[PDB]
């Protein structure tokens, strides 16, 4: 469906190109992946030619540009509705009533979608363990710095840095205890190991931990729960190890959920949603309620959502803070619309048409964000994201394991990792090293965001670059705008600006860190009853 | 856990490995070929009423439990060259050997194990 072989012969190693075009030109199977794979072969052959024989190359480039358009054509040619699964993930403890209320909106609007709530049957005590490590480290740092936290000029960053040293120490003691327990002849469960470590090291009561563990299992089972361990979601040890290093070494449940969502789409297809997402609002609804010039676009999206919850109360105790601040005629006008009528409030997903080659993704501030995803089972692009994640973790673990296994505290371990990254690095993919350098701090210090570049949106953006340009394992190359929105999750189908979305459960910014520290100081000096 | 019964077999032949200690634990057989990653092979529940197998051996291998002599067997049949590996056994608190046929994260000692070679 390109220029035929004679055209390129009449317009210009090279023999392989002609047949490679010829194979592609004749290839008339209905397998999109085979078509793409043949397109990919042709491109590499052209490239081989080009480098080794740096008159042909004028028109071979023209074919190269044509091939890029053919990829778009193949993708957009035969779209079909995605499997009607909604995949959610809650790992590490009891799923919250708030999360269940959010999932309930999706289910009520989309009764034909099968709801899966993925959980880890062995790992209900991970969030409890993280809490015990972090809170004990907070008390260490506050008491250590007692003389200086009373000073108004005190840099809250000093508290977070000192606390991190205790956090790193206690994460390492847990993983060493885990390593000895998992190597017994009878393999205990992850929650067996955490329970035993919490009881002996942190004076937790064994019966309350067990009663919490059984409670979490019963609640998730009654709420669409499906176990990632028992349903053969993981088929590669490498991917399970990545999931496990996030679940167990780092306590980063968002990173662990980054892995699980990719495997759920790969194996089943459908839609992935973070539990803080909400169905999109019925279009055209809030043009008749025109929006003031004092309220911004993002805010007005939030205010929209606060209006529905005020009168319908689908989610209990939803914030009305942004809504309340204005004219009562607006509130009354909002009040009549909602009371006049869910399906007129919220958009139904219905058929979400996708290529079986692609994955679609939510956008935020012009950049992809993997809090909402659409993919058919086994799609080529989902497999490219998974390969990106494994490649990124291969590089991370190559440089992190020597540091982490050395007999060193957090400060010296950090320097070995950091020096391993920078002292002998190349300028190519330089930017990736900077983003993963604070990896050990993720979840425990402000502005540590390495997860974005490992298992999150950065892996997706490079996968899209892989797909568009028929490459693999791209690191820091990014697509232009016109290529990127080829993979956009339909905005009409999604409300990203929810109350729960405002608070990240794996990271925090400087303003939140300062407020949290002052809260730690006020409670510390003020005491608790 | 002591693994016994390994040795040579000819392609198409049978062999029965034994794993000697387990009553209330699921038990799994695993294998590791030279230069390859370990992979699960079989698992059997504590009652012995449920079993699970790797795709590559399903319908060729079976596993059973003789509680009385605290020992789980691996009945291998239709042996192939690809079944050449060292075979190890492990017990599990989890139902059906957890993430089977994958291995627990960090678990790097499985005992001595017993070698099986199927050649020529
Ligand atoms: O204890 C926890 C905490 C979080 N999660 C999961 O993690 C997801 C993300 O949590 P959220 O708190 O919304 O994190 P975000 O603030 O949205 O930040 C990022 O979180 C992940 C990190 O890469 C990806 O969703 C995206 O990059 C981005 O949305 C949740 O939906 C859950 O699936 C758990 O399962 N258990
Ligand atoms: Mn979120």
């Amino acid at each position: 469906s390109l220029i035929s072989k004679e055209e390129l012969i009449k317009l210009a190693e090279y023999k392989t190109i002609l047949t490679n075009l010829d194979e592609y030109n004749k290839l008339t199977t209905n397998n999109n992946e085979n078509k793409y794979l043949q397109l990919k072969k042709l491109n590499e052959s052209i490239d081989v030619f080009m480098n080794k024989y740096k008159s042909r190359n004028r028109a071979l480039s023209n074919l190269k540009k044509d091939i890029l358009k053919e990829v778009i054509l193949i993708k957009n040619s035969n779209t079909s509705p995605v499997e009607k699964n909604l995949h959610f993930v809650w790992i590490g403890g009891e799923v919250s009533d708030i999360a269940l209320e959010y999932i309930k909106q999706w289910a009520d609007i989309n009764a034909e979608y099968n709801i899966k709530l993925w959980y880890d049957s062995e790992a209900f005590l991970v969030n409890t363990l993280k809490k015990a490590i972090v809170e004990s480290s907070t008390t260490e740092a506050l008491q250590l710095l007692e003389e200086e936290i009373q000073n108004p000029q005190f840099d809250n960053m000093k508290f977070y840095k000192k606390r991190m040293e205790f956090i790193y120490d206690r994460q390492k003691r847990f993983i060493n205890y885990y390593a000895s327990q998992i190597n017994k002849p009878t393999v205990p469960t992850i929650d067996d190991i955490i329970k035993s470590h919490l009881v002996s090291e942190y004076n937790r009561d064994e019966t309350v931990l067990e009663s919490y563990r059984t409670n979490s299992l019963r609640k998730i089972n009654s709420n669409h729960g499906i176990d990632i361990r028992a349903n053969s979601l993981f088929t590669e040890q490498e991917l399970l190890n990545i999931y496990s290093q996030e679940l167990l070494n780092r306590g980063n449940l968002a990173a662990a959920s980054d892995i699980v969502r990719l495997l759920a789409l790969k194996n089943f297809g459908g839609v992935y949603l973070d539990v803080d997402m909400l169905p999109g609002i019925h279009s055209d609804l809030f043009k008749t309620i025109s929006r003031p010039s004092s309220i911004g676009l993002d805010r007005w999206e939030m205010i929209k959502l606060e209006a529905i919850m005020k009168y319908k109360k689908y989610i209990n105790n939803y914030t009305s803070e942004n809504f309340d601040k204005l004219d009562q005629q607006l509130k009354d006008n909002f009040k009549l619309i909602i009371e006049s009528k869910k399906s007129e409030i919220f958009s139904k997903l219905e058929n979400l048409n996708v290529s079986d080659l692609e994955i679609k993704i939510a956008f935020a501030l012009g950049s992809v964000i993997n809090q909402a995803l659409i993919s058919k089972q086994g799609s080529y692009l989902t497999n490219l994201v998974i390969e990106q994640v494994k490649n990124r973790y291969q590089f991370l673990n190559q440089h992190l394991n020597p540091a982490i296994e050395s007999d060193n505290n957090f400060t010296d371990t950090t320097k070995i990792f950091h020096d391993s990254l920078f002292n002998s690095a190349t300028a190519e993919n330089s930017m990736f090293l900077t983003k993963i350098a604070p990896y050990l701090q993720v979840g425990f210090m402000p502005e540590a965001r390495s997860t974005i570049s490992l298992s999150g949106p950065g892996a997706y953006a490079s996968a899209y670059y892989d797909f568009i340009n028929l490459q693999e394992n791209t690191i820091e190359k990014t697509l232009k705008a016109s290529d990127l929105i080829e993979f956009k999750f339909p905005e009409n189908n999604l409300s990203q600006l929810t109350e729960q979305e405002i608070n990240s459960l794996w990271s925090f910014d400087q303003a939140s860190a300062k407020y949290q520290f002052e809260k730690y100081v006020r409670d510390y000096t003020g005491g608790s009853l | 856990l002591v693994e016994s019964g390994g040795g040579l077999v000819q392609p198409g032949g049978s062999l029965r490995l034994s794993c000697a200690a387990l009553d209330y634990s699921s038990i799994g057989w695993f294998r590791q070929a030279p230069g390859k990653e370990r992979e699960g092979v079989s698992c059997i529940s504590s009652s012995g009423d449920s079993t699970k197998y790797a795709d590559s051996v399903k319908g060729r291998f079976t596993t059973s439990r003789d509680n009385a002599k605290n020992t789980v067997y691996l009945q291998m049949n239709s042996l192939k060259p690809d079944d050449t590996a060292v075979y190890y056994c492990a017990a599990f608190r989890a139902t059906m050997c957890g993430v089977f046929p994958l291995s627990p994260y960090g678990k790097d000692d499985w005992g001595k194990g017993t070698l099986v070679t199927v050649s020529s």
